[PDB]
């Protein structure tokens, strides 16, 4: 290339090594809470004292951050700058500090953990080392004047390039700019490995969680009409879905259905991929209020896909699992919900399993079925099983109260089923 | 005559090392 543009390379490299006073003051001068004529005046050591007393304050509140003052808060932490370390010991400063923004972003609208990370920023120099996780950690906050001034520091990486008009800016950045953040195939893939990356120390907080899953559900929505940019989409937000659902928290787990039902309208998934999910679903489901949101998953995503096998069984594996978290009688106070959500397309998948696997309880197959007006092809193949199971099972007077119910409603389609396989007369002599 | 511990943890202090803090740098990774 030119000489110009490897000779600007070589400023990247050395962006926090102070080499003229004039430099020092550009660097040292930027910072979370002091102006840029107050910061330039005053010492490492002064701000240590404000920062490890606050940083007392902060292990008050919760005791995770009383390890960082062994490490990276204490005293000795203040002769060592980063460019005279080696290579392997920087990653370890990184790694300390990747640790630190985890458990500081969810006190962050508090006091104390500006003064903390503040430390961090000028004896550290994240804002310019590090900036993904300084600002992947505090992401969420974007309407806050905390984030503006995260804005009014950092250099911003080649990723972030949406934010790069409101550095310095006046009012805070707009909502739909975070979407044309997360619009971007590659910042998905930092927010993913910064995801399962904030999942495995078990410290992912509310109002952040939602804020994933509110850019999440936009990215599809701004997607729906390119159906290629879908199908190289699923890749990074199942992904996530998926070890979002391993979590032990309750609340991880209702923001994995509000991605999955949110992207199953927009695109009809496989039948595999629907059963996929819906057993990882059911194996993770412990809480009272995850369970209320994982059941209008399966009751939206059955009625997703649509062609042949969209009725099918469920698979056994699937199917007793879904009887150990839901009960029979729970799905029927479920069905007397008067919110009464459709759950039309499920449910006729879900009786016919009944019909083959267990058989022991059929009182219910009945009481289901009044409870729910059911579509019209949805009866037909339902009682096709039925009549198959009525010649195999040792026959049952209770599975001759359940023709009754269809003796009352439509008999030309018990009639029209039975021309089509066996005999009119027969039925009513086997019974 | 080894150096005892009270007299080392004055070492440490004042001849500005940090070798006591660069290994309880790489000693963790998910403490938590």
């Amino acid at each position: 290339s030119s000489l110009s543009d490897q000779l600007a390379q070589v400023a990247s490299n050395n962006a926090t090594v102070a080499l003229d006073r004039k430099r020092r003051q550009k660097l040292h001068s930027a910072s979370l809470i002091y102006n840029s004529k107050t910061a330039a005046t005053q010492d490492y050591d002064f701000i240590f004292e404000n920062a490890s007393k606050a940083l007392e304050e902060l292990s008050q509140i919760e005791p995770k951050f009383a390890i960082f003052s062994r490490t990276l808060f204490s005293e000795s932490s203040i002769s060592l700058d980063r460019n005279v370390q080696t290579k392997e010991e920087i990653k370890d400063l990184d790694n300390a500090i990747n640790a630190y923004l985890l458990l500081a972003s969810s006190k962050w609208y508090l006091a104390p953990t500006l003064h903390a990370t503040e430390w961090l920023v000028r004896r550290f120099q994240i804002h310019v080392k590090n900036t993904e996780m300084l600002l992947l950690s505090t992401l969420n906050y974007y309407q806050t004047p905390v984030f503006k001034r995260i804005l009014s520091i950092i250099k911003l990486p080649p990723l972030f390039n949406c934010l790069s008009n409101f550095v310095r800016s006046e009012k805070p950045p707009t909502a739909l700019t975070m979407i044309k953040l997360f619009n971007d195939m590659d910042f998905l893939k930092l927010y993913t490995s910064y995801l399962d990356q904030c999942i495995k120390h078990n410290a992912t907080y509310t109002n952040q969680l939602l804020f994933t899953t509110c850019c999440f559900i936009n990215v599809v929505a701004f997607n729906s009409n390119n159906d290629e940019k879908l199908n190289q989409l699923v890749p990074i937000l199942l992904e996530i879905s998926a070890k979002l659902l391993a979590s032990k928290s309750k609340d991880c787990q209702i923001a994995a259905h509000t991605i999955l039902v949110v992207f199953a309208t927009a695109l009809p998934l496989k039948k595999t991929i629907i059963l996929a999910a819906m057993e990882t679903i059911l194996s993770n489901l412990d809480a009272k209020e995850a369970k209320h949101s994982a059941l209008l998953t399966i009751c939206k995503l059955f009625q997703t896909l649509k062609g042949q096998g969209n009725v099918d069984q469920l698979p056994s594996k699937i199917f007793k699992l879904f009887d150990s978290k839901f009960d029979t009688v729970s799905i029927l106070t479920f069905l007397d919900k008067e919110d009464k959500p459709v759950c039309d397309k499920f449910i006729t998948s879900y009786t016919r399993s009944i019909a083959r696997y267990d058989r022991s309880k059929l009182n219910i197959i009945l009481s289901l079925l009044k409870k729910i007006r059911l579509e019209r092809y949805e009866v037909r193949l339902i009682i096709t099983d039925l009549i198959y199971l009525s010649e195999i099972l040792e026959d049952k007077s209770q599975l001759v109260e359940l023709f009754e119910y269809f003796i009352s409603i439509n008999e030309d389609l018990v009639l029209k089923c039975l021309k089509s396989l066996g005999l009119t007369g027969x039925x009513x002599x086997x019974x | 005559p080894p150096p005892d511990e009270e007299e080392q943890l004055l070492a440490k202090f004042v001849f500005g090392d940090t070798t006591d803090l660069q290994e309880n740098l790489a000693k963790f990774n998910a403490d938590f």
